[PDB]
C-alpha cells in the first residue's frame, strides 16, 4: 500500500517525465487528485514498455 | 620419389575427404523446440 507521501513523489517523478519542456501547472493537495493519476502512470509505464517491445 | 608421389596424392585424397565431414556435421540449431530460444527475442517480447 503506497502512502500519499510516496504516492505524491511518484506523481511529483511522472510530471517531469511527462511534461519535460512542458510547463506544470499545480494541482489542489487532496487524496483524490492523487489517487487518480496513480493508476495512469502505472498502466502508461506497462503499455509503453510493451510498445517497446513491439517496436523493437 | 615414386612412392613419394603416390603419398602425396593419397594425402591429398583423405585431406579433400577430411573437409567434406564437419559441413554435414555442424550444430546450428544446437527439447530445443519445445523450450522458447533467447535468440528468438520476438517471442521473449512476446511473452513479456
Amino acid at each position: 500500500m503506497e502512502p500519499q507521501e510516496e504516492r505524491e513523489t511518484q506523481v511529483a517523478a511522472w510530471l517531469k517525465k511527462i511534461f519535460g519542456d512542458h510547463p506544470i501547472p499545480q494541482y489542489e493537495v487532496n487524496p483524490r487528485t492523487t489517487e487518480i493519476l496513480h493508476h495512469l502512470s502505472e498502466r502508461n509505464r506497462v503499455r509503453d514498455r510493451d510498445v517497446y517491445l513491439v517496436i523493437e | 620419389r615414386q612412392l613419394e608421389n603416390l603419398v602425396q596424392e593419397l594425402s591429398q585424397s583423405n585431406m579433400m575427404l577430411y573437409k567434406q565431414l564437419e559441413m554435414l556435421t555442424d550444430p546450428s540449431v544446437s527439447n530445443p523446440r519445445n523450450t522458447i530460444d533467447t535468440k528468438d527475442y520476438s517471442t521473449h517480447r512476446l511473452y513479456q
